[PDB]
């Protein structure tokens, strides 16, 4: 998995282009202002939202070279279209020639919320209807470590003792036993900058027991507590 | 749950969030809307230009502030201003974060009662408060005595504060502001030929004050200078690639500061509105506020606006005072930055208006909170 | 089912299917009537010629032009070439086809409801609609901002487009193009002794002009170069076998689209033309039309008419724009290739005129929809 | 303008020479609608506005909603592409810009002067246009005298005969000494 920094890119693009690739669009989001341009991983993400999408109404990626920015033009329309009434978005001032153009602030005022909404779906199908709650996902983590038995068990998301993803993978192996791997992981000699390599060594593996992780490990060594949650959200679907 | 401090002048729109010591949004408060034919297809459907957007795109539209003289004259508008400054430029969920607002003084009381019903009811934030902008401009001084002259866009007003008490009774308010200087530049700008009427050719207009245009020390022998000699001509590159030039106009524009008559107001300028305001206060405060002048917005960012209010209130001091002008240059920021630092303090966290409060006691409850 | 794109010039027909890249069908809009006496048996049943069979036996014929100018003259020959467009060359039903037809702008009215009329009441087809050819020429070049000059056979206009939005106060029209040129070539080919005056040597004359005919660079110093010298004789052989020579009328001919004084008219030239239209266009969309002037029609095909529009615009222009002419090599097809992409989206299917509608409007309803 | 909207009849009139017969046919034709889209829903019907002119080589055109169409430019600049409002609004406007006590007389005195304020009805809809601005219990009242095309000319023989104008004339001692600056000071 590509985990590499580029020369010019705020920490917001990088969390949105992670999730992108993270959550299986089918081209690989390289810039955001470059491959987004043609509305159909916009497009696509919004069937990841539960939000329906006519694939009758969109111009395939093979594209005529006569009329194709025309082309490209028509899916953007529609993907803005798809924001404002099903999606239930507050896009004001946003058209499909802003997507179309690669307009930055415009561009992130789409796909943040598409990134809201998703971590919000993932929220209410941990539950039985529309509640959402983080005290109710941070016991379960403390209370399924003690099948096995392991000294691990935080008080919330802001506790810095889940610096280290030391916590995190004794969390990847209580559901599945198959993943013991306990050959790459550090404890008690740990600095900052190798602790890195470790919180990509726990990230890399939630995607092959099944949960569906779209955070950093940069999110994870500092303690983004809207980051982090995610990560427990996304395992306990897999658990459970 | 970080507060949101959107300081929305008649101008520009600054918003950010508490704690950061530079607000993170700054875009012009317009809405535009085409006024020409679309003619090809999948490009006409954008019906508003809100942001910096509207700015690109002048060309084809017809430009509206939203507010006018600090006061909103266009609710449907202004929505649409708070929508693009928190799902598009600032990208947050208004739902959590208290928002903190300001405000001109002596202000119809409508204007905040009805956006305390907007950010309530349609925007629904847990809390919200609306602050007076020249007492967020003396927090980012690090002071708690001063008069401070406020100029920004719509409204220029003086608010003298002593030992963190306000004397309501000394509160001047101007109505004349940058916004009557670039109409002002208009004028006299076809003294030389050079003609601007749309309101798309007032954005250029304002770019050449913000860029050409100081104050005279002496308004007399600048005005006897530059009918003499060519030195003080200067030159300026329109959008098209033409050039002109203004040599008298640089320092006649914002000389009706000083002179409100040049756009026939009977009001006095500036330097007596704040010497008027510090003889309404009481005679034993008067020394310290002497000493502490503190002026904030755009409008005060001229070259020589402040050694002109010095030389200018030295005049009517009794001479004896010492008369200090205090003109950071993180000026157009004062009360954005204030208000960053008033919502960060917690003894600040009981002054919000809740949601609970404001569902029993209706959008009147900001009277008295505030 | 499909779409039919039919661009009606004044001297070509361009015809095809929607979705493609080329128009299928390219021939002379033309009508020919012999002109002669008929003596042998069988062989004078034929009371018309139409297509390229009317320029084949054009010896014997009379040739006139249904369309001059862009305005249809003749009503019943342009109902011949639209049952040869639809019947002989494309060989479809128009009851199964929508039609996209083509017009000029500030052209009578009554010009496109008759259209309107013909298509719906004569060929019965179930929708229609007209577009303007100077904006599919945008369409053909992947563009929604330029200054587009098509210049075909009867028409030279230009429309400013900015955003896809059109600016309809500053589309310049003149009636100058390909058979005024054609027409000022037998003039000045008198001055060899070639006499060409039938309306058949009319077009062995645009034959001429099509393969010798060029645009000086400095028409002042082409002048004084073919005074001089014989380095510019070309030489052209007639149908009959005789070869004619011109060395001076290669350059002369083209030149009256800069200088329509040739021709005895008052306007000014194609040059001129584009940059008042820019001039007529705001301040702040005219950097993007200098850069973008789209070159359209089988006028501008003459080798070194771009160059010569680049540096003549370029006097005009205040020397820190810069100028750019975008001429394709298809720009022959850009009104055919531009109406194929429109009438190929999906988010066109709603802007036919339907028959429906035409049946409770009556022809009028051109007028709304396009 | 005139002449752009007269070619969607076929009427082509694009020399200088012809402008001046475009002209001749709007001082002749033209005339100011009352309501605007009453009298286009009436051209569109009817043809009780056609009227014809006779060009010099004897060619006769007919216009029917080109007559009141043209001078409504004055009240929607938008036709010719500009972004103004029309003369009714700028009058308003002015008005109020003035002291809040001189309105009243402002109101009642609108005077009309020009070659262009001649098209039949131009004083019924301005008079009717700004009332709808107006506060409703104003006066308005236009003044526009049938001498309106030389109010200029004639209130400067007015001005240029009265003996108390006969110092503010600019002489050429005055300009010989300050050059051709002083006529921003005496005038
Ligand atoms: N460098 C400058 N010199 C002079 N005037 C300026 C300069 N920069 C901005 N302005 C003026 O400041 C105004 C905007 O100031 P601001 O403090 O943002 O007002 P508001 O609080 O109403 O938004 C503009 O009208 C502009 O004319
Ligand atoms: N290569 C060429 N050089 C010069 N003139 C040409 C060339 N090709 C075509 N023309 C001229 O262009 C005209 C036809 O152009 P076109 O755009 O097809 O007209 P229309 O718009 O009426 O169909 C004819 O008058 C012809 O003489
Ligand atoms: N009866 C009329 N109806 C409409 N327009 C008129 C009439 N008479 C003159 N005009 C127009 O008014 C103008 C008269 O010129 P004038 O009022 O003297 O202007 P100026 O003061 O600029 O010379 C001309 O342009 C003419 O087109
Ligand atoms: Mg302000
Ligand atoms: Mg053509």
């Amino acid at each position: 998995i590509d985990w590499t920094l580029l020369e010019g890119e705020t920490r917001e693009e990088r969390t949105f282009r992670n999730w992108m690739n993270s959550l299986g669009v089918n081209p690989h989001v390289n810039h955001l202002y470059a491959d987004l341009q043609d509305a159909l991983v916009i497009l696509q993400l919004y069937e990841r939202i539960k939000v329906p999408v006519d694939w009758s109404k969109v111009n395939k990626p093979p594209y005529p070279k006569l009329g194709a920015n025309m082309k490209k033009l028509e899916n953007c329309n529609y993907a803005v279209e798809l924001g404002k009434h099903p999606a239930k978005f507050s896009l004001v001032g946003i058209g499909g020639q802003d997507l179309n153009d690669g307009n930055q602030t415009l561009t992130l005022a789409l796909v943040w919320q598409l990134m809201r909404r998703y971590t919000l779906n993932v929220l209410e199908d941990l539950g039985d209807g529309q509640k959402a709650n983080d005290d109710i996902i941070v016991n379960w983590v403390n209370r399924t470590l003690s099948e096995a038995g392991k000294s691990t068990s935080i008080q919330s998301f802001k506790d810095k003792t889940i610096s280290s993803s030391l916590a995190v993978v004794d969390l990847i192996d209580a559901i599945q036993p198959g993943c013991i791997n306990y050959d790459l992981v550090k404890s008690g000699n740990l600095t900052e900058d190798d602790k890195h390599n470790n919180a990509k060594y726990a990230v890399s593996m939630a995607r092959r027991i099944g949960a569906r992780v779209y955070a950093l490990p940069e999110d994870l060594v500092e303690v983004k507590p809207k980051m982090v949650m995610t990560v427990f959200a996304c395992l306990m679907g897999r658990g459970m | 749950t970080t507060a949101l401090v959107c300081d929305n002048g008649s101008g520009l729109v600054k918003a950010g969030f508490a704690g950061d010591d530079a607000p993170r949004a700054v875009f012009p408060s317009i809405v535009g809307r085409p006024r020409h034919q679309g003619v090809m297809v999948g490009m006409g459907q954008k019906d508003s230009y809100v942001g910096d957007e509207a700015q690109s795109k002048r060309g084809i539209l017809t430009l509206k502030y939203p507010i006018e003289h600090g006061i909103i004259t266009n609710w449907d508008d202004m929505e649409k201003i708070w929508h693009h400054t928190f799902y598009n430029e600032l990208r947050v969920a208004p739902e959590e974060h208290p928002t903190l607002l300001t405000e001109a003084p002596l202000n119809p009381k409508a204007n905040r009662e009805k956006m305390t019903q907007i950010m309530f009811e349609t925007f629904n934030v847990p809390a919200m408060y609306v602050a007076i902008q020249a007492v967020l401009s003396l927090y980012a001084s690090g002071r708690t005595t001063g008069i401070v002259l406020d100029s920004g866009d719509g409204v220029t007003h003086n608010v003298p504060i002593y030992e963190g008490y306000a004397l309501p009774h000394a509160i001047m308010r101007l109505d004349l502001a940058g916004r009557d200087l670039t109409d002002y530049l208009m004028k006299i700008l076809t003294e030389r030929g050079y003609s601007f009427v749309t309101t798309a050719e007032r954005e250029i207009v304002r770019d050449i004050k913000e860029k050409l245009c100081y104050v005279a020390l002496d308004f007399e022998n600048e005005m006897a200078t530059a009918a003499s000699s060519s030195s003080l001509e200067k030159s300026y590159e329109l959008p098209d690639g033409q050039v002109i030039t203004i040599g008298n106009e640089r320092f006649r524009c914002p000389e009706t500061l000083f002179q409100p008559s040049f756009i026939g107001m009977e009001s006095a300028g500036i330097h007596e509105t704040t010497y008027n305001s510090i003889m309404k206060c009481d005679i034993d405060i008067r020394k310290d506020l002497y000493a502490n002048n503190v002026m904030s917005g755009g409008t005060t960012m001229y070259p020589g606006i402040a050694d002109r209010m010095q030389k200018e209130i030295t005049a009517l001091a009794p001479s004896t005072m010492k008369i200090k002008i205090i003109a950071p240059p993180e000026r157009k920021y004062s009360v954005w930055i204030g208000g960053s630092i008033l919502a960060s303090l917690s003894t600040f966290q009981q002054m919000w208006i809740t949601k609970q409060e404001y569902d029993e006691a209706g959008p009147s409850i900001v009277h008295r909170k505030c």
